[PDB]
């Protein structure tokens, strides 16, 4: 999920732009 | 600034702005 990839482990915007509408 | 470990309302401010008028999903539970 988002919190494995961006808190659990270093972020991207690339995994963050996966989550915008 | 979104490479970094990013949690909690940390990670939710980050998607606000990255994002931006297209809003986001934030499902903590996955
Ligand atoms: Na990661």
């Amino acid at each position: 999920g988002i919190v494995e990839q961006c808190c659990a482990s270093v972020c991207s915007l690339y995994q963050l732009e996966n989550y915008c509408n | 600034f979104v490479n970094q470990h990013l949690c909690g309302s940390h990670l939710v401010e980050a998607l606000y702005l990255v994002c931006g008028e297209r809003g986001f999903f934030y499902t903590p539970k996955a």
